[PDB]
């Protein structure tokens, strides 16, 4: 029965690689996507403003 | 060197999560070594010991 | 076997990584068009301004 208890730890391996390889670019990008949305809330309101 | 040793089902591709060593054992500790190749590290593949060519 | 089986279940992270990609391509746009349409604050801004102004 060790033959099949290292072959299954080894798909917990990789679901464990998933939980910071597909949660960490999701994160600090969409951190991002509003850092970079905020400041472009701020482009258009000076553009916006100097008309009025 | 491993100019004609070499075979295609031989090796891992896709190395990005697997690696394949060519290991080297004695005749004397084949059998020490076969009880022993899973258990020298961690995530250790325990059937991959297929012995290409001896000597 | 273990060897063929090993490179299919790569195969289901090689998706978590265009899954990766997936949620970083719409949500860029996704959001540039509501920061588009932020706008209609703008006009309705200018619109008030013509109030004042009359």
């Amino acid at each position: 029965a060790d033959v099949q208890k290292q072959i299954k730890h080894m798909m917990a391996f990789i679901e464990q690689e998933a939980n910071e390889k597909a949660e960490e670019i999701d994160a600090k990008a969409e951190e991002e996507f509003n850092i970079e949305k905020g400041r472009l809330v701020q482009t258009q309101r000076l553009k916006i403003m100097e008309y009025y | 060197s491993l100019a004609e040793i070499v075979k295609k089902d031989d090796f891992v591709l896709d190395s990005e999560y697997l690696v394949t060593l060519l290991v080297v054992v004695p005749k004397l500790n084949h059998n020490d070594w076969i009880k022993q190749y899973e258990t020298l590290a961690e995530m250790v593949v325990p059937r991959s010991s297929n012995v290409l060519s001896e000597d | 076997q273990g060897i063929q089986q090993l490179l299919q279940a790569e195969k289901r992270a090689a998706e978590k990584v265009a899954d990766a990609r997936k949620r970083k391509a719409r949500r860029l746009k996704q959001a540039k068009e509501e920061a588009q349409m932020e706008v209609d604050q703008y006009r309705r801004e200018r619109e008030q301004e013509f109030q004042s102004k009359q």
